[PDB]
């Protein structure tokens, strides 16, 4: 009986959520990373998967990359000769997603939701499933990312309404648009290019990077691979960086040289210039937001509101560009990169929590136990326990010299001794001339399936073994208890008792 | 983090202490003009920590 | 009442050691390093103290220094029209040292013990005694440098022989011969010299360079002032490498510049070469040695044995003179820096009353644990805890219904039941027949101060119980123990028993 | 995680006890006898044993 773990399968990479308490969180895979960029290569007969996989792509010629443009389709791919389909891929590249999934829980698991995008079809739809069982998932449910998006603010619970989600992937685009109908989503339409997305900004400002460079220094950088990444690189977090921030300083000092010498690339970039500088991406997306529009009758103001998805998507200017050809305030604090898979793993949790009936067992209705000494009542079961348990305790000598013990063994509440309702009252002799002290005995009250109870009494040291066992015959569970129960409610002040407790006086010996 | 900033102090140093080198001239204070790079670097580094002077 | 604090009085700087547990930590102050430079200013109203007065020393007129000297004596100074004794300034110093004693302590701290050098006389000590009560400590011994290191090594409870110890601080050197006779500690002989000590070891290397650099460079460094300070610095860092290994580098790039431009000095330093510019002062540290061993009528086959004091004791060559001195190995257990205010605590520790425990036999040889689900070995109590000690753990059922448990008590290592020791075995029974692992099972283990262990299982709603006394845990020869310390790592693959994750299949729906 | 009950067969008769609660009791038949009868038939549709 393991949780249902939620995963947004991906073309750029995939990720892994999961619900455990009120909360749900999104594994990480054994690297950093919450993120797991999804690939895979073979070297050894041995898979290797996840960026561990992105690292050694240029030795093995075979490296799988996104296949998931692939399911649901005929395609094969040759590895040393030998041919798989997407959803073996895909599948190994689920192995590893509940592999280290397993890892964070110690807990097995298996059952899952799996999530694949608004325009896959039935053919794709029972590939990606498919490639499920395959790993080894049994799947409970399969549904597509935007919906599974909208369970971020997990809207099926609000008024009907027309909603679209705009995702922003690593290397995709996609946008979607969906009334929710009933409480659930006629997926209204689908649009958006595929090739789109983050490093398609990193790129320009690589790009305007070089090229100013080239420009007052004269050398094209995109030839010698290291500045290239060193490039690469500064100009992504120079993108992250410009999520925030109004400006920001690139250097790459040392970068590469004339005969003057050492060549440092320096500079200050603001937001504007990046902005209009990506102003192209900028415009060129919402053609497929529009189009899909009309794609299906809906008007721009027939919307609600706006989504958001795909963690480029925090971004100055996508962002301003967007709500404003558009409805409200773009929906927020769902942290993109994982909100599909946040997703996931709420329909997970859901699809676990089916379960509503009821059952039996017994809860034996009154609360039992035996005058105690002094001639009070103690409890030696509470009231409402289980099946068949046991209780023992101990309990000693009177006065000075006992040489005998009576067990009145009674079923009730209230503190008091004859306050209640009794049963057979049985002895224990053969107790030897052991003054007021420590000459403990101990007693049991076993109990048996059906309602039945025995009882023990036994000395301790000199193993004396004499006991009852009670039919329950005579105590009255019909009314006979839901009555005298609120009598200890009524007469609650039955506390009272304290005074034979106090009558401690006559243990003055 | 200690140990470390401490460690670095005279490293940090001698960046100060070669950042004014200057009484110089050609080409090589292109070499300059690399160091007050990473050693205005180095500040933001430790910076990170917060580390300030 | 209050901890002793015991307290060295340096010239030079002063220590402080307090007494916890049975071993002696010593208080760190403020600045993070351990002792703190006895030496005094005064601003406005103000006393600083230690350090951060010795930096400001050059923009005071007043700063007190190696008082010291002047404790025994009539000596005032002067400073707003007032003079001062040195009972009141060393009281000075004492006031922040007990402060941060405190500081870590943090229950005020009333009771001191002082030492002084080997030598100070009548009014002397009474005079420094006074310093303390004025510092608001009540001073419960007086005792000599010397004694004290020598007791922090406590041979004082050794028979009556003969020590001889040396001090060496920083910029000055002393010697002390003492005779044990009945676990008392009498002062046969003084010697000394007050300007030899490591301070001048670091002068010998860093005059060695700036005749280097001048005899290349023909610029004076001593003449520029932090070039000095950057000299000092490397040189001591370069003597404490030069201590355990035998070369080092000494490296200042950028020492200065000519008219040519920036300047480097590097080099390589041998031990034996530095021990060439130091010979002649370790010889010199013959020499008290002798005089006092004629002092006593003396000769090295009378001293027993001998004990190093002060930190510039770890240069390799002094200590190698000693040997080749007296034929006789110098007792160094002991961190020889503070081993001085070491011996101080202590003596106060006795003073206010923690005696000396003997304290054995105190750990467990080996991992104690009971077996579980699949053979594996779970460990509760570990290899090397101190005896006197308990630790108790919580375990659930096997199988739904299980109506009993067999406890398998194993001492060992190795995370496998077959590989351990198997102490004892027992079962408890009766446990209400009730799903798997929603029963509580409490086993506790005890361990007397005899290495006889206890063990006891009792259900958590029965307390109905079981126990066993392991009898020996012991009686055998410490030889299979560290062949199992071995054998334990010998097959360090048995983890092999992850392979119990597929035991772990247990969960069946 | 059902009962396991045992069972004794043979030519004369066989006899099923259970452990229940402390010790073990016999079991009741759709009518009574401790002892059900070695012997079973049918003629058409569903089938008996016993006495």
């Amino acid at each position: 009986m393991s949780k249902i773990i939620g995963i947004d399968l991906g073309t750029t990479n995939s990720c892994v959520a999961v619900l455990e308490g009120g909360e749900v969180k999104v594994i990480p895979n054994p690297e950093g990373n919450r993120t797991t960029p999804s690939v895979v290569a073979f070297k050894n007969g041995e898979r290797l998967v996840g960026e561990v996989a992105k690292r050694q792509a240029i030795t093995n010629p075979n490296t799988i990359i996104s296949i998931k443009r692939h399911m649901g389709t005929d395609y094969k791919v040759e590895i040393e000769g030998k041919q798989y389909t997407p959803q073996e891929i895909s599948a190994i590249i689920l192995q590893y997603l509940k592999s280290y999934a397993e890892d964070y829980l110690g807990e097995p698991v298996t059952r899952a939701v799996i999530t694949v995008p608004a325009y896959f079809n039935d053919a794709q739809r029972q590939a990606t499933k498919d490639a499920g069982r395959i790993a080894g998932l049994e799947v409970e449910r399969i549904i597509n990312e935007p919906t599974a998006a909208a369970l971020a603010y997990g809207l099926d619970k609000e008024e009907d309404q027309t909603i679209l989600v705009y995702d922003l992937g690593g290397g995709t685009f996609d946008v979607s648009i969906l009334e929710l109908g009933d409480g659930v989503f006629e997926v209204k339409a689908t649009a958006g290019d595929n090739h789109l997305g983050g490093d398609d900004f990193d790129q320009v400002i690589i790009d305007y990077l070089v090229n100013q460079f080239k420009q007052e220094h004269g050398i094209d950088l995109s030839k010698d691979k290291m500045a290239l990444q060193r490039l690469k690189d500064a100009a992504e977090k120079a993108k992250k960086e410009l999520s925030g921030v109004t400006q920001t300083q690139i250097s790459l000092p040392f970068i590469s040289a004339n005969e003057n010498g050492p060549l440092h690339l320096e500079m200050t970039l603001t937001r504007a210039k990046f902005e209009e500088l990506s102003a192209h991406l900028v415009e060129r997306t919402m053609g497929p937001v529009r189009q899909a529009l009309q794609d299906a009758g809906l008007t721009p103001a027939d919307i609600d509101k706006v989504i958001l998805v795909g963690g480029s998507t925090r971004i100055p200017a996508v962002q301003e560009a967007i709500k404003r050809e558009l409805g409200k305030e773009p929906h927020k604090g769902v942290n993109p990169d994982e909100v599909v898979a946040i997703g996931a793993a709420i329909q997970g949790g859901v699809i676990a929590g089916e379960v509503k009936d009821v059952v039996l067992l017994d809860v034996t209705p009154l609360s039992l136990g035996i005058e105690t000494m002094g001639g009070v009542f103690t409890k030696l079961i509470e009231r409402n326990t289980t099946i068949p348990t046991s209780k023992s305790q101990v309990f000693t000598t009177a006065a000075d010299n006992q040489t005998t013990v009576d067990i009145h063994v009674l079923q009730g509440e209230r503190p008091m001794a004859a306050d209640n309702k009794s049963l057979g009252r049985f002895q224990l002799t053969g107790i030897p001339p052991a003054p007021r002290g420590v000459p403990q005995i101990e007693v049991t009250f076993d109990i048996d399936a059906n309602g039945i109870v025995h009882v023990r009494a036994k000395d301790l040291g000199t193993n004396k073994e004499q006991s009852i066992t009670i039919k329950s015959s005579s105590g009255l569970s019909e009314e006979e208890i839901q009555r005298m129960i609120k009598e200890a409610e009524e007469n609650a002040e039955a506390d009272r008792k304290r005074k034979e407790a106090a009558e401690l006086r006559n243990e003055a010996d | 983090a200690q140990s470390l900033a401490s460690d670095l102090l005279p490293v940090l140093d001698n960046f100060e202490r070669a950042l004014k080198i200057e009484t110089d001239n050609e080409q090589a204070k292109s070499i300059l003009q690399g160091m007050e790079m990473v050693y205005r670097s180095l500040v933001d580094a430790l910076k990170k920590e917060g580390v300030e002077a």
